[PDB]
RNA sequence: CCCGCAGAAGAAGCACCGGCUAACUCCGUGCCAGCAGCCGCGGUAAUACGGAGGGUGCAAGCGUUAAUCGGAAUUACUGGGCGUAAAGCGCACGCAGGCGGUUUGUUAAGUCAGAUGUGAAAUCCCCGGGCUCAACCUGGGAACUGCAUCUGAUACUGGCAAG
RNA sequence: UAGCUAGUAGGUGGGGUAACGGCUCACCUAGGCGACGAUCCCUAGCUGGUCUGAGAGGAUGACCAGCCACACUGGAACUGA
């Protein structure tokens, strides 16, 4: 579910925020390695070292209100190509690109496919796949990322 | 299965040494007492001797010379799992020649130098210190 | 007219009711360069004691290898405590081509031309503990001789 | 003087013809241990004269099949 | 290709002499030749047997001035004839042409005697040569040739060599400026404080 | 066909002639037959630089073997040096 | 393990896996980073490990560690890789090139710029 | 290639200095960072980060990476193991296979000895020779451990026969 | 990767080839191969040598020399020693 990652959204948003900078994905991976990774959003661009200034920043604040008591690890990111989508309107700024999206159920018939979005709306985005404009619960959806390919 | 009786003749000789007997003996054997001649001119013991005909014994008095044994390591390099031969000039030498390699050849059983003194390649069965 | 040489020193711990209570032991052989050497190993609660205690058994116990010229008579190994080491007489001027442990050993004692190789661990006192025995195993031309009742050429 | 092998025929099923199997005792290139290997061949039976495990001596010849290249030159043992 | 710093601090470092100096002053009188060179080159440092074989090869080359790479070679060549190794190294390395001037007292250092050789001022066996690491062989003669036998430099040089001791396997005549390499030179014919056991003991590693 | 010819060796500017015999359809420093001698031409009299095996090649002309002009006047020398 | 076991059965040895696969035994690739970011240690330890994952002309995406005191990579901006592996990096078998293919010459070393691009200053 | 000319005149750099591993301090430096082959490093001082001085190595080069062997006895033929570290099948029977007491004869297969043929040249190695040296080139040799054939040798192992 | 093969294995005859030969064909026989690894699959030009190693080995086949194979892909022949 969300480990209190409005918490989490919370405490990142606002150094962030205080940077001029855009915040996007916010993930969190336990047991593997307590790491959680940030999808940052920077018009102009985005170097390591800026990453590492919203790193230091974020870890100050995490530092003192972080009642998770979890291992202390975390990784600042910048979008990949391929590049999580989590917001409606996430979906909404990549108009006409390619998404992969696997469904939370494993039930047989599960919309572990991939399409290109046509339409965005808020509970469902039109993406098309086997030639069909399917529309997807994003909160139904386990995980999605867009445009693996490199061009 | 006693699958071959001159390992069993020289362990014999290193269980006898190392239990510090006076003598060993053996189940004969024409080739044994060969194998016996030459070590015991070598120095290597005192002297053999066999007795008996339908099963003929093979006995042995070992040495010690400062309270020590004479021959002190053993070893049959040609056994049964694995035979060997050399040829004339690879003939090993055994603590650079201190110790002797004792070599069978057409010409019967001698010494390793006495092999490469005549020339001859053979079987090589143990080397004695 | 002696010769010393330290080997290795290592500070061992000994856990205590309060903590603990380093020491150190030194590791020493002592030769006289003409084939007659012993070797030493004592703890002490700082270095120079032990360095200076081992270094004073090693007076004792020095076994007396009859080498010929600066080298062995013939290859010999010797295995002690896990440790193997093999050495064979070299060429003249060859050298002390051995590992770090052992090449203070043959030089103390007097060898001058020998090869040389260990195996196994590495523990330098057990390649001492294995190489001084490995050393007195030689064999004269006249100790088979005599041991073999025969003449010297009559081995050789 | 010819040049001649001493094998061992271990198959007589086809017409005028044998299948003697050599054995040589070699030594083994790395582990030095002597062993026993054996050369399958197809020899010309003139005759159709031998039987089974009867100690052959063969010879080689210009071809005479798609396998053959062997002529028998007598018997040493036969087939008890 | 050849070491064109300040001399001393070779010697400084490998505490002897070293004869890079024409000699006519005493070592301490320029240098503090019992001292290491640099800031920390007081204190005396607690070096290893490694570091002591390391020191030997580094005196040997610094002696004769071969670099690193070209001074190998001879040990591989070295080692590759027969006899003591380490000892024959010494003798060929006693075979450099220039050495064999330097010995022959026609050059006070042996950088002095090695700029003749690379100026075109010797003569092997009545033809010029000047590569400096020319190896030598018995009975030859080298030269000074006349463009060169009236140098200030040559003759100083040979008012400086008596002053030290006349080598043995090679005998020479300053009278005309030439010398006849004889002999090669034996192990017990060069000094004692070298340890060639030791410098073969290095390169076997 | 078969001939006895000049094979080059040596190094730049400084070549040296292995006189061989060989089937002419052979490159110049492909395989041979019998190598039966060499040739030098900057021996300078430094060391000889013209060795024959001529009995040989004389057994191999003999047998139809034919000569390369230039060996052909290598050989010419050695008749000249006696 | 007797000998006429060997004769029935050779002894055999696995093969090194090359810790830098990736490579094919170039002893340099040519990658374009497909994303940029750092990574901080756990709770005990404070640092910053600059590292992108970058898509290699061969076709694979690696992670290789930003050598340091040189940042101007993003998205889209090529590079040429080297195996190296530092110590405390999980998956980090590459170490970036500083010095070329669109990687900013470090700012003035005095000391070791060779390995950094930095030309020799001419005072 | 030689001769002449002028003038020190036109020509030195790259790593590294905690240990391994030859070579050390100063100043920042603040666990910020950065360093890293590994172990590791960094605080109010760090001989390990940066600068400086000094030093070590190598040199027209010097370092990094890659790749192969080595170190590695870490596939252990030479030259490892298997009570508890990884490793004895749950036990047995048994074919193929491996191995085989003792005496004589015979055989000559293995084996050994010898001869003969062959094992291209180059390469490697020894002794030379030549480019001023060297690299390089070259004479001659050695060697190419192999294979085949012939003639021997019979202790050994095998075959055969008789015990 | 455990079975593999019917021109397959062999013979007789004819044809064919510069030449022997299931080379081809007729005919007959029913074989032939395999755990001493057939078959199948992946990889690869081979060697003299080259690098390493004290050695035994390991690696490798760039340059040079020997041999083989191929010449856009696939197939076929003609001419000709
Ligand atoms: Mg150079
Ligand atoms: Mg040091
Ligand atoms: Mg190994
Ligand atoms: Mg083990
Ligand atoms: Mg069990
Ligand atoms: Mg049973
Ligand atoms: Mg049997
Ligand atoms: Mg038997
Ligand atoms: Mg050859
Ligand atoms: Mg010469
Ligand atoms: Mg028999
Ligand atoms: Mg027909
Ligand atoms: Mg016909
Ligand atoms: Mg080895
Ligand atoms: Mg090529
Ligand atoms: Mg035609």
């Amino acid at each position: 579910m969300s480990t209190l990652e409005q918490k989490l959204t919370e405490m990142i948003t606002a150094p962030v925020e205080a940077l001029g900078f855009e915040l996007v994905g916010i993930e969190f991976i336990r047991g593997r390695t307590s790491t959680l990774r940030i999808y940052i959003d920077s018009e102009d661009g985005i170097n390591v070292d800026d990453c590492a200034d919203v790193s230091h920043q974020v870890s100050a604040v995490l530092d003192v209100e972080d009642p998770i008591t979890v291992a202390y690890n975390l990784e600042v990111s910048s979008p990949g190509l391929d590049r999580p989508l989590f917001t409606a309107e996430h979906y909404a700024r990549f108009v006409g690109e390619e998404v992969t999206l696997v469904l939370r159920m494993a039930v047989q018939n599960r919309r572990k496919w991939q399409g290109v979005i046509k339409a965005v709306d808020g509970e469902m985005i039109t993406v098309t796949v086997e030639g069909k404009d399917e529309v997807f619960a994003l909160s139904n959806i386990q995980k999605a990322n867009l445009v693996p390919h490199f061009a | 299965s006693m699958q071959d009786p001159i390992a069993d003749m020289l362990t014999r000789i290193r269980n006898g040494q190392a239990a510090n007997k006076a003598a060993v003996t053996m189940p004969s054997s024409k080739l044994k007492v060969a194998i016996a001649n030459v070590l015991k001119e070598e120095g290597f013991i005192e002297d053999f001797k066999v007795e008996g005909d339908t099963k003929p014994e093979l006995e042995l008095t070992l040495k010690y010379f400062q309270g020590k044994a004479v021959v002190e390591s053993i070893q049959r390099v040609s056994r049964p799992g694995l035979r060997i031969y050399k040829r004339k000039d690879e003939l090993p030498k055994v603590m650079a020649g201190l110790g002797i390699a004792v070599v069978s050849t057409s010409k019967g059983v001698m010494t390793d130098r006495a092999a490469r003194q005549a020339g001859l390649g053979g079987e090589i069965i143990c080397y004695v210190a | 007219e002696l010769q010393e040489k330290l080997i290795a020193v290592n500070r061992v711990s000994k856990t205590v009711k309060g903590g603990r209570i380093f020491s150190f032991t030194a590791l020493t052989v002592v030769g006289d360069g003409n084939g007659r050497v012993g070797f030493g190993y004592g703890k002490a609660r700082e270095v120079p004691a032990a360095i200076q205690k081992a270094m004073e058994k090693a007076r004792r116990n020095m076994i007396n290898v009859a080498l010929n010229n600066g080298t062995l008579q013939h290859p010999v190994k010797g295995v002690h405590t896990g440790s193997r080491v093999f050495m064979q007489p070299a060429s003249e001027g060859t050298g002390i081509i051995a590992g770090g442990a052992m090449r203070a050993v043959l030089e103390v004692a007097g060898v001058h031309n020998v090869l040389a190789k260990a195996y196994g661990s590495t523990n330098p006192i057990n390649v001492v503990r294995a190489t001084i025995d490995g050393l007195e195993n030689m064999n004269s031309p006249e100790m088979v001789a005599a041991k073999r009742g025969k003449s010297v050429e009559e081995i050789l | 003087k010819i040049r001649t092998l001493q094998g061992r025929v271990v198959s007589d099923k086809m017409e005028k013809s044998i299948v003697v199997a050599i054995e040589r005792f070699v030594k083994h290139p790395i582990y030095g241990k002597f062993i026993k290997r054996t050369t399958k061949l197809h020899v010309h039976d003139e005759n159709n004269e031998c039987g089974i495990g009867d100690v052959v001596e063969i010879r080689e010849c210009r071809p005479l099949s798609k396998t053959k290249s062997w002529t028998l030159v007598r018997v040493v043992e036969k087939a008890v | 290709a050849r070491y064109l710093g300040p001399k001393l601090k070779l010697s400084r470092r490998e505490g002897t002499d070293l004869f890079l100096k024409s000699g006519v002053r005493a070592i301490d009188t320029k240098c503090k030749i019992e001292q290491a060179p640099g800031q920390h080159g007081a204190r005396k440092p607690r070096l290893s047997d490694y570091g002591v074989q390391l020191r030997e090869k580094q005196k040997v080359r610094r002696i004769y001035g071969v670099l690193e790479r070209q001074f190998r070679n001879y040990y591989k060549e070295a080692a590759r004839l027969k006899g003591n190794t380490g000892e024959n190294l010494l003798a060929l390395l006693e075979g450099r042409l220039d050495n064999v001037v330097y010995r022959m007292g026609f050059g006070a250092t042996r950088a002095e005697a090695r700029q003749l050789v690379s100026h075109k001022a010797i003569m092997v066996n009545g033809r010029v040569v000047n590569i400096a690491s020319y190896q030598v062989s018995p009975n030859d003669v080298v030269s000074i040739r006349e463009k060169a036998k009236k140098q200030s430099r040559v003759k100083a040089a040979l008012e400086l060599a008596e002053q030290r001791e006349k080598p043995t396997w090679l005998e020479v005549d300053a009278g005309k400026m030439e010398g006849t390499f004889k002999r090669k030179p034996e192990r017990s014919d060069l000094s004692a404080d070298i340890n060639e056991h030791l410098i073969v003991e290095l390169y076997s590693k | 066909m078969v001939t006895i010819r000049l094979a080059r060796h040596g190094a730049k500017k400084r070549p040296f002639y292995q006189v061989v015999v060989a089937d002419s359809r052979n490159a110049r420093n492909g395989r041979f037959i019998e190598r039966v001698g060499f040739f030098n031409p900057i021996a300078s009299e430094k060391e000889e630089g013209t060795r024959l095996d001529l009995d040989r090649i004389a057994h191999w002309v003999g047998q139809g073997a034919t000569i390369s002009d230039r060996v052909a006047a290598l050989i010419k020398e050695v008749n000249k040096a006696a | 393990a007797t000998v006429n076991q060997l004769v029935r059965k050779p002894r055999a040895r696995k093969v090194a896996k090359s810790n830098v696969p990736a490579l094919e035994a170039c002893p340099q690739k040519r990658g374009v980073c497909t994303r940029v970011y750092t990574t901080t240690p756990k709770k005990p330890n404070s640092a910053l490990r600059k590292v992108c994952r970058v898509r290699l002309t061969n076709g694979f995406e690696v992670t290789s560690y930003i050598g340091g005191e040189g940042h101007n990579l993003q998205e889209h901006s090529v590079i040429l890789i080297r195996g190296g592996r530092v110590k405390d990096l999980p998956g980090v078998r590459y170490h970036t090139v500083r010095g070329a293919l669109d990687c900013s010459g470090v700012k003035d070393r005095k000391q070791a710029r060779s390995k950094y691009g930095v030309k020799r200053p001419k005072a």
